């Protein structure tokens, strides 16, 4: 077939110049489109990826695009190893999307408008070692998400609308060294929600509306200070006092709860 | 620190832009003389800044007085392969982990 196996006719260019063929009209072979090992389109006009369950053997997909919209097709991609899809308006991902990706190691899904994750989402991920949400408009996170991703070292929540973590949500990244969940709505985490971190080398909690009131805020105060190098401010440096109180201003570790 | 993909003892600070948005990886990067005296520069590129065609940037490797190497402050490194051999390893606080030499 001449390629009318991808409709959008932006990720068809992008397949033709994948494979270096000579326009659109160009015929390709299963025999090529097995050849395809990784695919690249930064800041695309790709809407829909649906000719690409036809190309079994890829392992790096990037993907970034203000008009992606559609990436049910990608469930097929068995052998991915490399995920990014970014700057997209999907806000919410299809069922099961990645539940055959077994081999995922790195998921890319910052810039887009994600309000929700499914339930489950990511339990048959269990290679994935780096994930990146930051820049979407979460406002929650489905109970034992992360459950199934113990060798995740990375994970990015910054830049997002939390509202809440859930309860245990980080018990199982005993891995985990890099945690983000700077610039969101959260006035509160569940008591011992870090306890399990023993790998963390790097936590992100500022910009977010902590309520200081005790005794809730002990937990949050004890484990800044007993934790205090690990606290990593906007830029990057080591700062325990940016996670302030969003009513008096103090830094959340000096409040101290009788 | 030759006999590493990721060196560049040559290029220039154009050379890499080109050579990286040419690549379009997330996390490619190459490690180049500086244009100062005795120094390392660390070009990176991500896409993770709000422009979705992806941005170069220039991580000059800092040195403390007691000659170790760092580009992450508190992640003090002896030796330019494990500064790079970290930072492979770990965002730490840059644009992206360093995912993918780019060479020639």
């Amino acid at each position: 077939p001449i390629k009318q196996i991808f409709p959008d006719d932006a990720f068809a260019e992008t397949i033709k110049a994948n494979l270096k063929k000579k326009s659109v009209t160009d015929a390709v072979t299963q025999n090529e489109l097995n050849s395809i090992d990784q695919i690249i389109a930064n800041n695309s006009d790709i809407k829909s990826v649906q000719g690409i369950q036809y190309l079994p053997n890829v392992r790096y997909l990037a993907l970034g695009g203000y008009k992606l919209h559609d990436i049910s097709a990608l469930k097929e991609l068995t052998n991915l190893t490399y995920l990014e899809l970014i700057y997209n308006q999907l806000q919410s991902l299809p069922n099961g999307v990645f539940d055959k990706l077994t081999n995922l190691k790195e998921l890319v899904l910052y810039w887009n408008q994600l309000q929700s994750l499914p339930d489950g989402v990511f339990d048959k991920l269990t290679n994935l070692t780096y994930l990146y949400l930051q820049r979407n408009q979460l406002q929650s996170l489905p109970k034992g998400v992360f459950d199934k991703l113990t060798n995740l070292t990375e994970l990015d929540l910054s830049y997002n609308q939390l509202q809440s973590l859930p309860e245990g949500v980080f018990d199982k990244l005993t891995q985990l060294k890099d945690l983000r969940l700077y610039q969101n709505q959260l006035k509160s985490v569940p008591d011992g929600v870090f306890d399990r971190l023993t790998s963390l080398q790097y936590i992100w909690l500022h910009d977010n509306p902590w309520d200081c009131t005790c005794p809730g805020i002990r937990y949050l105060s004890e484990w800044i200070n007993k934790h205090s190098g690990v606290v990593r401010n906007s830029a990057g440096s080591v700062a325990p006092d940016s996670a302030k109180c969003s009513g008096s201003g103090k830094p959340v570790r000096s409040i101290i709860c009788p | 620190i030759e006999m590493y993909e990721w060196y560049s003892k040559h290029m220039t600070r154009s050379q890499a832009e080109q050579l990286l948005k040419q690549e379009g990886k997330e996390g490619g990067f190459i490690v180049r003389d500086s244009s100062k005296a005795g120094k390392y520069t660390v070009s990176v590129f991500a896409k993770s800044t709000g422009d979705p065609q992806g941005v170069i940037r220039h991580y000059v490797v800092c040195s403390t007085p007691q000659s170790q190497y760092y580009l992450a402050e508190k992640h003090l490194f002896s030796t330019i392969p494990e500064l790079i051999n970290y930072h492979q390893h770990n965002s730490a606080g840059l644009i992206s982990r360093l995912k993918y030499p780019v060479s020639q």
